[PDB]
């Protein structure tokens, strides 16, 4: 497999981590 | 973004970019979550990513025969280290103080110059995937190379036997770049090349197997001329297209 390829999952989870950071509320 | 030729690169980058740049509506904790959590899940994601990076970058194929671009590869991972590090905290200093306005604008900052970053590695990835098809290419020139100036009738039969394999498997390649190619008309002139190569291969086998046999037949000699020279086309064209690049 491609570099591309093996970094699609990794890409989004840390995309989901840094999107789970900022649209948090605030207390 | 125009550079962008792998629509697999396209939509995640597009999915990067949008989502972080367009935040409006903000949510509560996931149940069970907290803010020291949400930092604690970013940094081992940022982890993971420099983990996965390097583990795919000293099994890329070229590794050898390109050390600049494995340099770049690791420089552009590095900077997701970098600006991985820098939302880590930035993100930590707004889910502690997390009505500070300004502070969420600063962490928001933190993670457009991140997720940017992942971006540009991806770019630079497809890059490099592409390299390691324009050497499989290369491959198969040299093998017809040597397949034309073989002296021998058994060379030549085992030559053939190398190129049939090299050309099946660069035929894979190929025809899965053509189809997560962004342009469609590199997409067309891609499979056009292949094409070419898969007709004309099997002629200059031929026409190289029967002047070794006969050299003073001069139709032969210019039968093997004109399949060299279409087979030379084919393969310049395949490269060509693969950068981006009319063919001829």
């Amino acid at each position: 497999t491609s570099i591309v390829e093996m970094m699609q999952m990794p890409t989004q989870q840390l995309k989901q981590s840094v999107m789970d950071l900022l649209t948090y509320e605030g207390s | 973004i125009d550079e962008v030729r792998s629509k697999n690169v396209l939509k995640q980058i597009t999915q990067l970019i949008n989502e972080v740049t367009n935040i409006t509506e903000t949510f509560p904790l996931k149940p069970g979550q907290t803010t020291e959590g949400l930092v604690a899940t970013l940094d081992a994601a940022v982890a993971n990513f420099l983990q996965t990076g390097s583990f795919a970058i000293s099994k890329c194929p070229i590794a050898n025969s390109d050390p600049r671009a494995i340099d770049l590869l690791h420089e552009a991972l590095g900077a997701v280290q970098d600006t991985g590090q820098v939302m880590i905290q930035t993100g930590r200093d707004f889910v502690r103080d997390s009505t500070s306005t300004n502070k969420r604008a600063i962490a928001t900052n933190s993670g457009r110059n991140l997720l940017t970053a992942v971006a540009k590695f991806l770019i630079l990835a497809d890059s490099i995937d592409v390299k390691v098809i324009v050497d499989k290419v290369d491959e198969v020139r040299e093998t017809a190379h040597q397949m034309i100036e073989a002296d021998t009738k058994i060379k030549v039969d085992d030559l053939y036997n190398l190129l049939i394999s090299q050309i099946e498997e660069l035929d894979i390649t190929v025809r899965r770049r053509a189809i997560d190619l962004v342009k469609p008309n590199q997409r067309d002139d891609l499979l056009a090349a292949r094409s070419a190569l898969r007709q004309t291969a099997p002629l200059l086998y031929t026409s190289t197997r029967t002047f070794v046999r006969h050299p003073e037949h001069e139709e032969a000699r210019r039968n093997r001329d004109y399949t060299a020279d279409e087979m030379h086309s084919a393969l310049n064209a395949l490269e060509s297209v693969l950068n981006g690049q009319q063919p001829k």
